[PDB]
């Protein structure tokens, strides 16, 4: 007996399901450290990291919310992105859209 | 991507089919639905998803919700389900899915720039709970009961006097409007009952033209035929509640003849099991009638080896009886029954009682309501199992049932049910959050009118607020003016068109009571059952259709010696 | 530890019993507020261990006699009660004349 | 039909003839009177005789009272009297017999259904104590002297201030709004004492225009003749009340022209045996003059075997003295007399000295003015035996004359006396209700204004208030509103016209003082003895017509270990 | 005649020359001046100096101050002078000389019978602290940081919800109305700051015109470029402070773009250093800009032997990090660095770093902002030895340099200088009374808008306040009424004109925020060093013009262990 | 002693110690808030004494054991902490599942 358990049946939770997606190749040219969160409009990330900001235009990391993916200075690596939704309207970040996009 | 469960719950909390064990009880309640898409939960935190542009949108303040508790469970008398819940404007906005509907889907709580959060993911959450029956012996029961998840008390008193002491009366004008302004500085929502024992109307009339929201017959002022009828007379007219103790000594008559003089008429009977008080030993066979609302105080919840040991002198104090005069200890020894304590746990899981209650400091404890409550709903599942209505490998109909008590049902009885008593849009923002493993009996936060009004906290001048001591402290929903606008002063119909909290110069805001007279007990939520019960006059035992109805005292309890220091 | 105002109250309790308790210990005849509170903390104890609410009620009354206390103190105390949780929950122990 | 009578004293408490301890001392009061009619008494409870048609009536608010305390034993200036006390509007109804009209004989004090009750058999029931010493030194000192039954306090301080530490001053309009506003949130009845010391008249009128009920004049400030007769000039053409502390050190004239200064008019003299200050060594002489109000301040009594010990240290302290100061140290010691010391209880006994005072935290014990006075009625008995007047076995007469000392003479000294001091009909219902074995010690129950503002309270979740640990805590009656409501603040004729109390949005009930400048030793309750005394300024020694007025130290005193943990 | 030096200090506190050691630090002040006299300083109490004709005078009120503080030792950043201080009205009207300008020469603070009295001899006085960076998790904050000496709380918060766990935001005009209701209840003048991040300038508008008087951006809320630079664009047009904790994850950029999205408006940068959050690793290079007002929380001040082991937890619970989240561990490390945190405290004594802060109860100790300001100066004093600008054998110039950080410059950052912040006369009378053996640890009086708000207070029922035990109870300043009078809520200039005060229903006195866009680091009184600072990406060592800044650990500190009980 | 509030609030949980600290005496197994008074008036003690906050982390998980507290409480407590004046000033310690 343990006081509030969970008794979580197994198994996986798909997410995002039924978006668009795409990878890219990221680069971080920068001599700092960089990390994304999984809402961050990835085509406004820190200039630093170099990578095709036309395809990444109206996407977000797919990876589950709240989490973060890191780039230490000089790393490369492919991420997954999948499309924003709702009105997908941009508005702050650096401020390249503000507008629907 | 994908995501384990588990990895997925201890995220965001668990999710539909994941079963979570109540404090250290053996019930178990199961995620019925739950309102997210996954993928787009919200979080708050250091690089989270709440945050400008991102969970977080442009909206102004008349657009977005003042509060979201993200990620919370619900447990309600109308299910069990995993939602983001909004509050705005000191009320319940919404239930569903919070966010920023620029960039995310489904978003039907809107979150902006004036929007705080309140992370309740792996939490619990529950609308506040409502005790009707309290006396006013002193101001610190306000705070008690605060902490333990009560956010309204209903009751009447004047403080530690002798009337107060046996009864929940708050008698006349004077003290009644005194009382009225003495709740400003309480931090629960509020309703006063008059002393209904008089069988001149008038003086009725007069109390609740003053302010209470309902009428106490008690029998220590009185319980008589004559009495009953002109409380009931004049609550037909003014829309407001009678609670009854009834008449112990059957001196004017006896269960029948207290039921003759209700006639059919709507009525609130206290501790229908009969050790706080009622006709001798059959005023338990009240919860048979369809007019008759029925409640239990908690001493008797739920029957273990210590309850008829510690109940006599308790009588005695009460009730101001004399251990020496013998007519005054037969009386009290007449209401302590092996037989209807046992056969009251059953009454509660089969529905027949609707109400759970304290009786604060008059045979009764005004911390232990919800707790006690629980208690019996442990005891009932571990001695009769499945309820007839339980679908599934769970106990959420038993749990729907038993939060009903202190919840809803309390509520339609005094007439306040479209102001508070469950998590439902436009009702008060009374919420209380809690921690699985301390379900019941030690809340996480307690949330007034949109405002945190109590919570856990630990070293005031420690780097976090986590560092011990942590004890609860009052917040800034219990302090002043704030306080005033998170709090309700619950008025009489009649009161409230004459101008009396003009007068009294009541600070906080205001709720009329309505639908008294109206509600019956099939109205009571989960909880309507009417069974043919008797009550043998020489044995005391309870029998529905003839079937003994009994249940075993329990050793040990749940929710007791794993929380408290003392 | 998440203490509520009751058992906040109780601290309060235990420790008028510490100051008692050093007294007696000193051969001293305890006054009206130390019997109240030894003989209190001491029942609060017992429903620790699990005694019953029964034979709490007997123990208590021998606790303290009559030359263990100032004069006139067994008459300002025509019985003692405290509640404290129980392995069954909380529960009202009234201890009548507790000293003899 | 017949009942004996120890029976009936448990049931309904003592009645004509029958006598009473108080507390552990050697003082025994007897039963002068009984107002009610054998067979007819009023009893609340289970079953008792308060209840509808019974010894409750039909009438409506206005016809009955709002509260009543069943079977008091008054112990008052004027008599000891068993009787029921009825309260209405927050005052004091009647004095006599409770219950209801239709078939009851003799009531004069109606039960309806808008009375609260009050058990008071076998409990002493008591008008609140008035201490008109305060020092403004911090504000827990009214919960303090409440929970020892003070209800009114008089004083003079602006917080932990030097000023206030010395003296009883709340300098100036600006100070003097801020307290009076400050006092709204005290449980206490409140007037204010301005700096008299000055000899420009219209800085005196100022402060009176802006509040304060009186004038101290105090040595610290310069307690020259001509301040002296600056504040007497405006008292008498103010009507307020002058409080002196006259010149320790002789500096500006010896006792003789103090009181040529005084000439002959209305003065209200502080700690008149001289340790808290005062004319070297004969300060004692001016209870010989008509015109004087002679108190005492609580640490000298009664003269004890450690009293002498602890004032050097105590009166360095408050006064701000340097004990590396010589003559600072010189001055300290000629203020601590045994001989005035001892002198002072009997003088007291005598009626020569005729109120009790503490002068909190500034040589004085804010809990202990009660308490002390009552030690001082027992050390006197103990030594002296009966008084003159007594009549009968029992010390009635000594019980009534010590009990004006802290009730009626401190509000007829004041101007107060027709709001306050004693129990009569129309004066504000300031009541203390007490259990016979810890009267003067620890209350039962302390009502202000008709609501109770403080009482002893138990576990707050218990089942019932009685459990321990009991201690007290604030009721009803010092919450917010209702407080405001049930306490006073007292000003002066000018202020109250001025408009003071709207001006600064003063919330609590008003009241003003008047009769300051009529007062007179004769006019002292029980009080009135002007002895030809005489100090030998060599010897110290008080003579009365040339005896030798002295007494004994005690070693042990009733109303101490028996009763506190610390 | 003639006095000894030494006896005169005894008498009157130190004069010019004398020196005194703060506390148990290697800090030792100088007397600069003394604005007295010799023969002619004011002493009260029983036959001293300030009685009737003699120190004190005839004139009216109106012509006198309400208080006076004699013979205290200044300490602020203009001087540390010995002088009398005078209050009327509940502002500081001069520091002086006091008396009766009838009979003693020079004086500039003449007493009267409506002035009160507070020695201040061998006493240290200082103005009022004032804390910028207040997380609103619980109001117990107040007390706490009142005790402390801290009179002013700016921040912002709704209680312990999970936004304000981790920012110091009260979101949206529900909210923001709440809690300035609230603040009425709090002894300690308040202001708010709402939730700045947001890219649209309407929903921030909202905020100011509701109340805020500032708005804090954090990287919890989003840190972007778009938003600072909407937050800015308000608060220019506004006249409201922007507070800013900047994208620690470098993840819209780094240091330099946040910087340039700043684009030289003034800004003040919370915990510069780093630890608290901001740009890894870099943020502080914030400090050499023009239009940065730069501020340190207290957990890193200053660097000792446990400072980085209680960090990394301390960090997750701020802010709501999950240390099983690789991402959240590794971030929460990138931001304690013993090299940034070594560099601060030299940054500090050279004038770099303007302010100190606590960061309360999120990664800061609400009532240790005063204590380790010292504390930082005594380990620099050890360690670099006397700073450029010391003139003689004290170390005057470092205590200015400190006290300033505390003190006038929050205030100037905030835009509330013209009302708090310095013994200045016209400026609130927020005053603390240090004795020199306690001086920043334990004051002896908290003085708030005139009136002492809370103090060390003994004994309740003893015959003087100081018997044990003594600790901090609330006084009169801190009473209803009287604390309203006694406390400023600050509004903008926004909800000032739109009637906010009236609408709310707010009670105390209200000031408004002016010049928060116009103060740039030149303004920082002894704090205005712009170096020319850089941090290396890869080593993160802080060098100025090339020279590596650091400094040593202590094993031991002053002001700790020998005060406190735990 | 000019006692401050938070001085005043760790004076509250000493006392809740002394509670734990007799009845683990007794034989009892703690509950729940008798644990983290217990382990927290230790790490108290073990600031004053001028312990390391590094070192108390590791010491204070080996205060009680899994044996002497009741079922479930170990789960209940996945980290305690406290803070006390060390000798170099108030630090944070934190004991991550100090019950094992
Ligand atoms: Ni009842
Ligand atoms: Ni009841
Ligand atoms: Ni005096
Ligand atoms: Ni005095
Ligand atoms: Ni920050
Ligand atoms: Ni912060």
């Amino acid at each position: 007996m343990i006081p509030g358990e969970y008794h979580v049946k197994p198994g996986q939770i798909a997410l995002n399901t039924g978006r668009a997606t795409c990878r890219v190749v990221v680069e971080n040219h920068g001599d700092r450290p960089i990390q994304v969160g999984s809402h961050y409009h990835f085509a406004e990330v820190n200039p630093a990291l170099k990578f095709d900001r036309q395809q990444a235009a109206g996407y977000r990391l797919n990876i589950p919310a709240g989490t973060a993916v890191r780039f230490e200075p000089g790393q490369k690596r492919e991420v997954e992105l999948v499309a924003f939704a709702g009105h997908r309207a941009v508005f702050g970040f650096r401020g390249e859209v503000m507008g629907p996009l | 991507s994908n995501i384990s469960r588990q990895a997925y719950a201890d995220m965001f909390g668990p999710t539909v089919g994941d079963k979570v064990r109540l404090a250290d009880t053996e019930l178990w309640i199961e995620v019925e639905d739950d309102l997210t898409t996954y993928g787009e939960e919200v979080k708050f935190g250091g690089g989270k998803v709440i945050r400008d542009g991102m969970g977080q949108g442009q909206m102004l303040a008349a657009d977005c919700v003042d509060l979201v508790l993200t990620n919370a469970l619900i447990v309600d008398h109308w299910g069990i389900v995993k939602a983001d819940i909004g509050v705005k404007d000191g009320r319940i906005f919404a239930i569903g899915k919070a966010g920023n509907p620029d960039i995310q889907p489904n978003v039907t709580i809107p979150i902006g720039a004036a929007t705080e959060v309140i992370a309740a993911e792996g939490k619990i959450v529950t609308a506040g709970g409502i005790d009707t029956h309290i006396h006013w012996i002193c101001p610190q029961q306000a705070e008690e009961a605060l902490v333990s998840g009560v956010t309204t008390m209903v009751g009447g008193g004047t403080g530690p006097a002798a009337g107060t002491h046996a009864t929940t009366c708050t008698p006349g004008p004077w003290y009644i409007s005194r009382m009225l302004q003495a709740a400003d500085s309480l931090p629960v929502n509020i309703g006063l009952l008059g002393k209904g024992n008089v069988s001149q109307p008038d003086a009725l009339r007069e109390q609740v033209a003053a302010g209470v929201i309902g009428l106490k017959i008690h029998e220590d002022w009185g319980a008589t035929p004559a009495a009953i009828d002109c409380a009931l007379t004049v609550a037909d007219e003014m829309d407001i509640q009678v609670a009854l103790h009834s008449d112990t000594l059957n001196e004017s008559g006896f269960v029948e003849d207290t039921l003759a003089a209700i006639g059919g008429r709507t009525i609130h009977t206290f501790h229908t099991e009969g050790a706080g008080g009622g006709h001798a030993p059959d005023i338990i066979t009240a919860c048979a009638h369809p007019n008759i609302l029925p409640s239990s105080t908690n001493p008797t919840l739920p029957y273990t080896l210590n309850t008829i040991d510690e109940h006599l002198d308790m009588l005695m104090v009460a009730h101001h009886l004399d251990p020496d005069i013998a007519e005054d200890v037969a009386f009290a020894e007449s209401r302590i029954r092996r037989e209807t304590i046992a056969a009251e746990d059953v009454l509660h899981d089969l529905g027949a009682f609707s109400l759970t209650s304290s009786d604060s400091q008059a045979m009764g404890r005004v911390g232990e309501v919800i707790l006690r409550t629980w208690q019996v709903a442990h005891r009932m599942k571990v001695q009769r199992g499945a309820l007839a209505e339980e679908t599934g490998d769970n106990d959420n109909f038993r749990v729907k049932r038993y939060i009903a008590k202190y919840t809803i049902n309390p509520a339609l009885t005094h007439g306040i049910a479209h102001e508070v008593g469950s998590i439902e849009v436009g009702k008060l923002a009374d919420l209380v959050v809690w921690s699985p493993a301390f379900f019941g009996v030690k809340p996480a936060t307690v949330i007034k009118g949109g405002m945190i009004a109590i919570a856990p906290m630990g070293d005031i001048n420690a780097s976090i607020p986590t560092p011990q001591p942590v004890h609860y402290r009052p917040m800034f929903g219990a302090l002043g003016s704030a306080r005033h606008h998170c709090r309700l002063t619950f008025l009489s119909q009649a009161a409230a068109a004459n101008g009396v909290a003009e007068r009294l110069n009541l600070r906080s805001a205001i709720a009329v009571v309505k639908g008294c007279r109206t509600v019956q007990k099939a109205d009571m939520v989960h909880n309507s059952l009417q069974p043919n019960i008797t009550v043998d006059a020489q044995t005391y035992e309870v029998r529905v259709d003839g079937e003994l109805i009994t249940s075993e005292p329990a050793d040990v309890l749940p929710m007791a010696q794993r929380y408290f220091l003392f | 530890m998440e203490l509520t105002p009751r058992e906040k109250d109780k601290l309060l309790l235990f420790t008028a019993a510490l100051v008692a308790e050093r007294r007696l210990a000193r051969g001293l005849k305890l006054n009206y507020p130390e019997s109240v509170a030894l003989i209190s903390a001491f029942i609060m104890e017992g429903a620790r261990d699990g005694k019953s609410v029964a034979s709490l009620m007997e123990e208590g009354r021998h606790v303290l006699t009559r030359e263990q206390v100032m004069e006139g103190v067994p008459e300002m105390i025509p019985d003692i009660q405290v509640e404290a949780t129980f392995p069954d929950g909380s529960k009202l122990v009234t201890v009548h004349n507790p000293i003899i």
